[PDB]
């Protein structure tokens, strides 16, 4: 029984095995509006499981041979490669540029931070405050000392 | 606020000139009667050279301490970026890598779609 | 010149007041509102945590 | 010149035993206090491992206007930390859609190579 | 050749409202030292 869940584990899938979606068919719809993105899709929506599940009889043996397979049809390589990515992430670093409809999404975003964040603000705050606003005057009033302190101290080393 | 060689408040704090540490001066007199030492380095000190003016200061409170707790917000966003810079480094790389294998993969994708379709061209022919 | 004239520089009265639906310069500013707003609550957080203790031994 | 964790000018530098990196005395210290490790090669580091290792003042220009300057550069650094970081989480996210295809694309293999296998029998009859 | 301040609970204020202060608090002191 051990075993078992030790094939079906890592049979399950690749991507969601491994580390980090809305359903969307308008999406699938809108794409395919070409076979490959289709595929891909609908395998997505059934590993996930406005949203129909239904594929499960599908994703060990096989898998490995298309892997061993796809390996031997794949320095040179490695520069090819190197170059694509700095293609790539100077892309990332134009699309980044431009923006600095889109807008709103960013503002509502703050609304739920400031809406979240403050709120636990003033509860940090005001359980502080309680606490501290008594430990304030405890201190404050103290400082107050050393400026009588302090005068004090000169007219007497003045008359000294 | 503490003797560093009894742990006590001392209730009469002299500093040394030699090793800078608040001792008691009933404390460190004795040490320095005992042998003229300095009790943490062991350097030579005497009596006269333990001490126990007109500008007024104020308690240290959240110009100086505003501009050191800068430092600690800067210094810390700096790290802030690092945790970023060597995880896009490792993203970048695993795309790297995996667009590559994607690339490879594809050509492989377009011929047996070629040959499966291909062998159903030849042999509904037959 | 400060002190003589009584009347202290302007700072920025710019991250407190903003607006939504604004333009590529309010874009901007809320982004900023989030970082600091971020960086906030993770300020917020180390004072708690100690809480008290930290006054007190001041 | 640079320190390879902050990107500052260091003032106080200090280079690591384990991977020769020139770090900043300030930043070195944070990173071994919470995890005994060099932030570049991942190497068991300590502080005593460091051996402590230009300076050209800045004279910005002929006050008021300086206060507003620190404002805006804290100001800009902010956005500059905030669009780098979003920027880290969509990269990792189109690259979760690619991990996906990839895995979904050597299923689509194995029903194409059954259809050859299909043929080559067929063939042979 | 340690202190402890403990940063206030409303700890912005830092750039704008505190900066302010102690610039206004050195300003008009010094001013008024001279005066004295």
């Amino acid at each position: 029984d051990n075993e078992r869940s030790n094939i079906k584990s890592g049979k399950q899938l690749k991507s969601r095995i491994r580390k980090f979606f809305a359903s969307l068919p308008s999406p699938k719809n809108d794409f395919e509006i070409e076979d490959e993105k289709e595929e891909d899709a609908e395998i997505a929506e059934y590993e996930k499981e406005e949203d129909n599940f239904i594929e499960p009889p599908s994703q060990p043996r096989v898998s490995l041979v298309a892997v061993p397979l796809a390996y031997s049809t794949l320095k040179n390589n490695p520069q090819s490669a190197i170059d694509n990515k700095y293609n790539l992430l100077v892309a990332n670093a134009i699309n980044k540029e431009p923006h600095m409809e889109s807008r709103m999404q960013h503002i509502t975003q703050g609304r739920t931070s400031m809406k979240i964040q403050f709120k636990t603000a003033m509860p940090p705050t005001e359980v502080l405050l309680e606490s501290i606003q008594s430990k304030v005057e405890s201190i404050e009033q103290l400082q107050r000392k050393l400026q009588h302190v302090q005068p004090l101290e000169q007219q007497n080393n003045e008359m000294c | 606020m503490l003797c560093a060689i009894s742990g006590k408040v001392p209730r009469r704090p002299v500093l040394s000139p030699k090793s800078r540490t608040i001792f008691e001066k009933s404390l460190l007199e004795q040490y320095v009667k005992d042998t003229g030492n300095d009790p943490i380095t062991n350097e030579p000190l005497s009596i006269e050279e333990i001490v126990e003016s007109a500008q007024q200061a104020s308690l240290t409170e959240s110009i100086p301490n505003l501009l050191t707790s800068l430092q600690n917000e800067w210094d810390a966003i700096m790290l802030e970026n690092f945790k970023l810079r060597s995880t896009l480094d490792s993203l970048t790389k695993k795309l790297s890598t995996v667009m590559y294998e994607r690339d490879a993969a594809k050509l492989v994708a377009a011929q047996l779609l070629m040959e499966k379709n291909e062998d159903s061209k030849d042999l509904p022919k037959s | 010149a400060l002190y003589t004239e009584y009347l202290k520089q302007r700072n920025n009265k710019k991250r407190r007041t903003p607006d939504f639906n604004d333009d590529d310069d309010t874009l901007f500013l809320e982004e900023y509102r989030r970082k600091y707003p971020r960086i906030d609550t993770s300020r917020y957080i180390p004072n708690e945590s100690s809480e008290v203790s930290l006054l007190g031994i001041v």
